[PDB]
RNA sequence: CGGAAGGGCACCACCAGGAGUGGAGCCUGCGGCUUAAUUUGACUCAACACGGGAAACCUCACCCGGCCCGGACACGGACAGGAUUGACAGAUUGAUAGCUCUUUCUCGAUUCCGUGGGUGGUGGUGCAUGGCCGUUCUUAGUUGGUGGAGCGAUUUGUCUGG
RNA sequence: UGGCGUUCAGCCACCCGAGAUUGAGCAAUAACAGGUCUGUGAUGCCCUUAGAUGUCCGGGGCUGCACGCGCGCUACACUGACUGGCUCAGCGUGUGCCUACCCUACGCCGGCAGGCGCGGGUAACCCGUUGAACCCCAUUCGUGAUGGGGAUCGGGGAUUGCAAUUAUUCCCCAUGAACGAGGAAUUCCCAGUAAGUGCGGGUCAUAAGCUUGCGUUGAUUAAGUCCCUGCCCUUUGUACACA
């Protein structure tokens, strides 16, 4: 019964807006349901150079990169569950259920 | 024959073993989080990866 | 460069089966990474593909470090030429 | 181009015409004479016959010496 | 890399870009193109080839 | 462009101070020395722990000795009565690379010989270049439409003062 | 709110208030005979084209040395040298695509080096609740090119890769010089700043005197200017002319 539903995504607005349609949707199918647990975020700094031959001034870059994780837990049996999923996706966030 | 001297030196470390997948070059490889590309083709498909300068 | 001859049917037969074609370009490998049922080396391929490239049979698409081969109208009738097959049959990338 | 040293001969193989014929020796009857030994392996048997050297013999593909 | 060997290949045929969103056992991707006959080739014989060079 | 001057800018300017080099030793790099080779590149801001180039064999772009075709394709000769290719004892060689030598068995039309042509090349040319990077410069400068001056380059707008 | 200023643009001091200036990116026009063919199957021209300027193996060289400089590291001590006790971080990283290569926890063997099998993790779980350095407290020393310095050198013991000497790297013992606060000249910066002192990532069969971020302690001076070195406009003679 016990289900806990990782949701990773870049975006911040679109996972936000996935999981709360989410939460939205079970408390429609009435079902009961904890809050969005925001789990932090993970950087990827990457310092490399601009020029390709070994004149001038040394460049240093900046590149940047995050990620983020959500989760929903639920108490409810996995064929409500699948109905649930199958509804409404999109490329953004990726789905990862777990029912332990 | 020359295979017997083709098959003679192993490739198990370095770049020996790995390299650029795009210009094939010794120079400027990242074995970090398995690019084994090359620094300028990854400064010109750096955005099309994901990465991207903000800060 | 020499060739086995079963070898050569197989990868004609290969080729009339479907047109297309993909390789990695590595010189230091042993053996065809897609086709590893039949142990032939990648290098015998290459050239027997750009011997009828030069020729012109084929038309040649060059990724990163991977090449690409399509199949000609002169190549659809020397494959059967080849392989003495009936021209009722047809490849599948003919087939809808 | 032209180096000081001169360059190492490659192995040219010899033709010989009609080398087939020095295999078997016919009789008058319908029979044959083998002079050379058969090759007891397993990758050829009967087929493929061994070279008739002086001191030992040897067979071609699969590196097999026979000595006295 | 999926952007760009179909760059290489369909600079020809008009090509602009590829859209993709991901479903569970299939993979949907829209080659967003402007001319839509030059690509199909005769009744979508290089889509099917390209379908082939994915798989392959 | 000013050898005529003003204005505001910066600790790749000063002022009052703070920490270092040069004073001792060591890792490393350049020029010369130099070797069969010491691969090449860049000279005040704007090269010299650099090309992400921290090299025992790859890296090697350099040399010393030895082998492979990895010379597509076309046109005429060779050729299945074998065009071609691999070889253990043992001599040479660095390797048991038949690369050669004393000797013949083997794969079989893929190959071999000449003529055209093609590709291969960290081999040269950044004084031919695309793209990309540094400088002025991260300074506050720059450009159009309608008017006023003529024959026009020009300047008003694009600023006398804070 | 109080002062300066056309009382306009605005500027300064003060009460109250987490702050009365956090840092970075993007960065107009125009140009260099600036670099890159040694990043590129981005490319023009020439050459090579078989005894190959292509490809492969075993070594050498890239390190080399009368000399001059460039970028870095540690000492010249009493503020210090030795031995224990006591007390804290956040960046990170990590079970494979050919491919072997990942983090290590715990009980042992041994002075260290290193070795034996063993459980957890696809990560706010496992290392880990990161007992890091300086620090403070308690012993030994006392002006001696010294207990600071380990430059220099010898012997033995182990790991890594098929293979290390000109020392891949680590451990133990022995050797104890230059260096007494630095001449001319010169570089950087102005508040959690310089500085002391550590730890992760990249380079990684072996891999930090390199580089970038993350931490701890924490100062002197300054709220001005073009005198010195540059850059940007001006008035104007024009020996400055695809300039
Ligand atoms: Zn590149
Ligand atoms: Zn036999």
């Amino acid at each position: 019964h016990r289900i806990r539903i990782t949701l990773t995504s870049r975006n911040v607005k679109s996972l936000e807006k996935v999981c709360a349609d989410l939460i939205r949707g079970a408390k429609e199918k009435n079902l009961k349901v904890k809050g969005p647990v925001r789990m932090p975020t993970k950087t990827l700094r990457i310092t490399t150079r601009k020029t390709p031959c070994g004149e001038g001034s040394k460049t240093w870059d900046r590149f940047q990169m995050r990620i983020h994780k959500r989760l929903i837990d639920l108490h409810s049996p996995s064929e409500i569950v699948k109905q649930i999923t199958s509804i409404s996706i999109e490329p953004g966030v990726e789905v990862e259920v777990t029912i332990a | 024959g020359h295979q017997q001297l083709y098959w003679s030196h192993p490739r198990k470390f370095g770049q020996g073993s790995r390299s650029c997948r795009v210009c094939s070059n010794r120079h400027g490889l990242i074995r970090k989080y398995g690019l084994n590309m090359c620094r300028q083709c990854f400064r010109q498909y750096a955005k099309d990866i994901g990465f991207i300068k903000l800060d | 460069m020499l060739m086995p001859k079963k070898n050569r049917i197989a990868i004609y037969e290969l080729l009339f089966k479907e047109g297309v074609m993909v390789a990695k370009k590595d010189v230091h490998m042993p053996k065809h990474p897609e086709l590893a049922d039949k142990n032939v080396p990648n290098l015998h391929v290459m050239k027997a593909m750009q011997s009828l490239k030069s020729r012109g049979y084929v038309k040649e698409q060059f990724a990163w470090r991977h090449f690409y081969w399509y199949l000609t109208n002169e190549g659809i009738q020397y494959l059967r030429d080849y392989l003495h097959l009936p021209p009722e049959i047809v490849p599948a990338t003919l087939r809808r | 181009k032209s180096y000081t040293t001169p360059k190492k001969n490659k192995h040219k193989r010899k033709k010989v015409k009609l080398a087939v014929l020095k295999y078997y020796k016919v009789d008058e009857n319908g029979k044959i004479s083998r002079l050379r030994r058969e090759c007891p392996s397993d990758e050829c048997g009967a087929g493929v016959f061994m070279a008739s050297h002086f001191d030992r013999h040897y067979c071609g593909k699969c590196c097999l010496t026979y000595c006295f | 890399e999926l952007n760009e060997f179909l760059t290489r290949e369909l600079a020809e045929d008009g090509y602009s870009g590829v859209e993709v969103r991901v479903t569970p056992t299939r993979t949907e991707i829209i080659i967003l193109a402007t001319r839509t006959q030059n690509v199909l080739g005769e009744k979508g014989r290089r889509i099917r080839e390209l379908t082939a060079v994915v798989q392959k």
